[PDB]
RNA sequence: ACGGGGAAUCAGGGUUCGAUUCCGGAGAGGGAGCCUGAGAAACGGCUACCACAUCCAAGGAAGGCAGCAGGCGCGCAAAUUACCCACUCCCGACCCGGGGAGGUAGUGACGAAAAAUAACAAUACAGGACUCUUUCGAGGCCCUGUAAUUGGAAUGAGUCCACUUUAAAUCCUUUAACGAGGAUCCAUUGGAGGGCAAGUCUGGUGCCAGCAGCCGCGGUAAUUCCAGCUCCAAUAGCGUAUAU
């Protein structure tokens, strides 16, 4: 006996044909338009919205005034109108269904960053996340895959320690510095 | 420049102490050691800073925040009287026995084999 | 189903308990004669000792030397004729050599063109032989 | 018999392996790989010739 | 075949597993007998016999790791003879003592989550939306990609202090200082006839060697072998065996 959790998931699901060259290029797809980095997290992101559906489906299937339904209804509409991927005068629970998965890539902070024009590219997006220059709300995150909300949307804006913002400059410009006036004197 | 809040405050009557857990705001520099949020507290408070036992600091990612965890008790004979050792050893106060958990055993069976007085004489 | 009364459960129940025996591959797998003669007991691999090369021929259109080893298991006792995988891989195995067989893929089945031979070796001498065919090691001598 | 063991690759010429640059990896190679297949083409009559095919 | 709560896999039905941290049971080498106690047929308690084995001065004495470590053996198959009672609790005459219960580290590609291995700019270019030109070309209002072409900008791996962390540490987080242009600080694992994503490339071999789950390939121009080149798939992972 030990106090621990052995509570552990999987995030994605392989898909079942390996070598379906039709399904290997709207993967490509979001991947280089997304700047992601392998296959897996399209997966996973996919795996994602998988249950979303069915977890909507399961509820379509029982009755209305049903309180359950009415409950968990609204409460999933909650969550995905707080992200920013249905819009809220669109909130019933037959429009989850007709969702799909780029929605949910838009939402991801790394494309939020060259959404708002704070990156030359979705790709130099992804370096600015990994090396600890953006911020959310006073708070540097390190992670692209963040899932900005909704209303945590406007306030992503450089960190203040970071040459990019109000900053020290980095490693090289302060290379650039020494040997510049130390050559010069 | 750092700035102490002060959170979930409250007074223990059935121990003759207060507690707090505290927040520190050092954007830019290290989290500051345990020795200074002391006194810092002992200006905050009015109290002397020998009183203050803080503990369980650790920052937030991204650095900027601290927070941490103290007590401040009514009086010293009380921080003596009610208070893990450990923490009074922190302060050197307290210093605790130079004896490894092992060694206590060989020489706790040891003294099982003799029987009577000679007990003591087993022990080194 | 053919009786589908409304309390035949122990009817229908005993039947599939009773043509589920007819089913070759659940037959093999709920009686001991399969695992029996398993050379390996159930096992995924095994060591043994090597006490001889030999050489086997090929069936169809497809002629050739296969080249096999004579292991004998060390756990059963048994000998089982383990095929040396790779080219050239028979000058690394010697005589008298525990080697780390494994099986072929079909589960109990002689593989396309090696005549009656179930198993492969894996490793040599507690070397993997892939990394004595890549030269990432050599042998120990 | 089994003395012409190896026979093949005993005998087979050696041509040392020829050092090239390293490819992008991660998620730059990725990158490289979406830009050549979708971005870049050009629209040619007749069927698109494979990858690596060379005749 | 310890049972169950459960686990794997599924459209709906099912199928398979459950030694394994929770509950219940059983047992301390094999059987048996029993003392003490409220509670035991107790084994880190006794008494036998059986098996095994230690010390001996040869008269005797003593033993039970299916506790924590560790060793041997067995095997396809599994970690340190570490630190501590601070946490969780338990026991005692007890605020004070003890607890290999437990906790914390070490080993750990069992497995799960996150996530680097580059970004940008200029130049030569290869092009694309636009105007003229029946073409040719042109500028670039706008770009798109490619090129040991050049350029400074950004950080972490690592080194490394201070603090925090903790029972004392370590790790993470925090802070400084050094830390990258083939940013050599170099991504492997498999495959490229079909199934099945991807060369009728070059050399060697010549039903030999070998490949190949299956159909098959190889007997002198091999898209299948051995290699080089190129390409394909997944990516810190991938291949093989076996159960399901």
């Amino acid at each position: 006996p030990v106090a621990r959790s052995w509570v552990c998931r999987k995030t994605y699901v392989t898909p079942r044909r390996p070598f379906e060259k039709s399904r290997l290029d709207q993967e490509l797809k979001l991947i280089g338009e997304y700047g992601l980095r392998n296959k897996r997290e399209v997966w996973r992101v996919k795996f994602t919205l998988a249950k979303i559906r069915k977890a909507a489906r399961e509820l379509l299937t029982l009755d209305e005034k049903d309180p359950r339904r009415l409950f968990e209804g609204n409460a999933l509409l909650r969550r995905l109108v707080r992200i920013g991927v249905l819009d809220e005068g669109k909130m019933k629970l037959d429009y989850i269904l007709g969702l799909k998965i780029e929605d949910f890539l838009e939402r991801r902070l790394q494309t939020q960053v060259f959404k708002l024009g704070l990156a030359k590219s979705i790709h130099h997006a992804r370096v600015l996340i990994r090396q600890r220059h953006i911020r959310v709300r006073k708070q540097v995150v390190n992670i692209p895959s963040f899932i900005v909300r909704l209303d945590s949307q406007k306030h992503i804006d450089f960190s203040l320690r970071s040459p990019y913002g109000g900053g020290r400059p980095g490693r090289v410009k302060r290379k650039n510095a020494k040997k510049g006036q130390g050559g010069a004197g | 420049t750092v700035t102490i809040r002060t959170r979930k405050f409250m007074t223990n009557r059935l121990l003759q102490r207060k507690q707090m857990v505290i927040d520190v705001l050092h954007p830019g520099k290290a989290t500051v050691p345990k020795t200074e949020i002391r006194e810092k507290l002992a200006k905050m408070y009015k109290t002397t800073p020998d009183v203050i036992f803080v503990f369980g600091f650790r920052t937030h990612f991204g650095g900027g925040k601290t927070t941490g965890f103290g007590m401040i008790y009514d009086s010293l004979d009380y921080a003596k009287k009610n208070e893990p050792k450990h923490r009074l050893a922190r302060h050197g106060l307290y210093e605790k026995k130079k004896t490894s958990r092992k060694q206590r055993k060989e020489r706790k069976n040891r003294m099982k084999k003799v029987r009577g007085t000679a007990k003591a004489n087993v022990g080194a | 189903g053919k009786c589908r009364g409304l309390r035949t459960a122990r009817k229908l129940r005993s039947h599939r308990r009773d043509q589920k025996w007819h089913d070759k591959q659940y037959k093999k797998a709920h009686l001991g004669t399969a695992l029996k003669a398993n050379p390996f007991g159930g096992a995924s691999h095994a060591k043994g000792i090597v006490l001889e090369k030999v050489g086997v021929e090929a069936k169809q259109p497809n002629s050739a030397i296969r080249k096999c080893v004579r292991v004998q298991l060390i756990k059963n006792g048994k000998k089982i004729t383990a095929f040396v995988p790779n080219d050239g891989c028979l000058n690394f195995i010697e005589e008298n050599d525990e080697v780390l067989v494994a099986g072929f893929g079909r589960k109990g089945h002689a593989v396309g063109d090696i005549p009656g031979v179930r198993f492969k070796v894996v490793k040599v001498a507690n070397v993997s032989l892939l990394a004595l065919y890549k030269g990432k090691k050599e042998r120990p001598r | 018999s089994l003395a012409r063991v190896g026979k093949v690759r005993g005998q087979t010429l050696k041509v040392a392996k020829q050092e090239k640059k390293k490819k992008r990896t991660g998620r730059a190679k990725r990158r490289m790989q979406y830009n050549r297949r979708f971005v870049n083409v050009v629209p040619t009559f007749g069927k698109k010739k494979g990858p690596n095919a060379n005749s």
